[PDB]
């Protein structure tokens, strides 16, 4: 099952409240695979604390070599249902606007023939 | 699924 259908609203909340406690400079974000996608691998832990300096570019990096990519193999992020405004935005300025009712920030990724068209 | 990978500085 995804994040949302293994946690309820309320323990989401409770899980974020905890995190940004305990991590005074991460942002919490869920990266799952995209429903349909099946050439990109399932990520064994899809909760992730970033630090909050980072920017886009740097994360797609980041989570390239956590999902152990070939360099020949395409990767996209989908952010609260859409593409990325531009992968030098800071993940400060994105939390802020694209976080979740529940606090976590999400995020999908997937290969060329899924994603599609990008403009 | 329960615990939060933690991206350090060490990796950027």
């Amino acid at each position: 099952k995804t994040f949302k259908q293994r946690r309820t609203f309320e323990q989401r909340v409770e899980d974020v409240r905890l995190i940004r406690e305990q991590h005074p400079t991460k942002i919490p974000v869920i990266i799952e695979r995209y429903k349909g996608e099946k050439q990109l691998p399932v990520l064994d832990k899809t909760k992730f604390l970033v630090p909050d300096h980072v920017n886009m570019s740097e994360l797609i990096k980041i989570i390239r070599r956590r999902l152990q990519l070939n360099a020949n193999q395409a990767f996209f992020l989908l952010v609260n249902g859409h593409s990325m405004v531009s992968v030098s935005t800071p993940i400060s300025e994105v939390y802020e606007s694209e976080k979740d009712e529940d606090g976590f920030l999400y995020m999908v990724y997937a290969s060329q023939e899924t994603f599609g068209m990008k403009l | 699924d329960a615990v939060f990978d933690i991206i350090t500085d060490e990796e950027l």
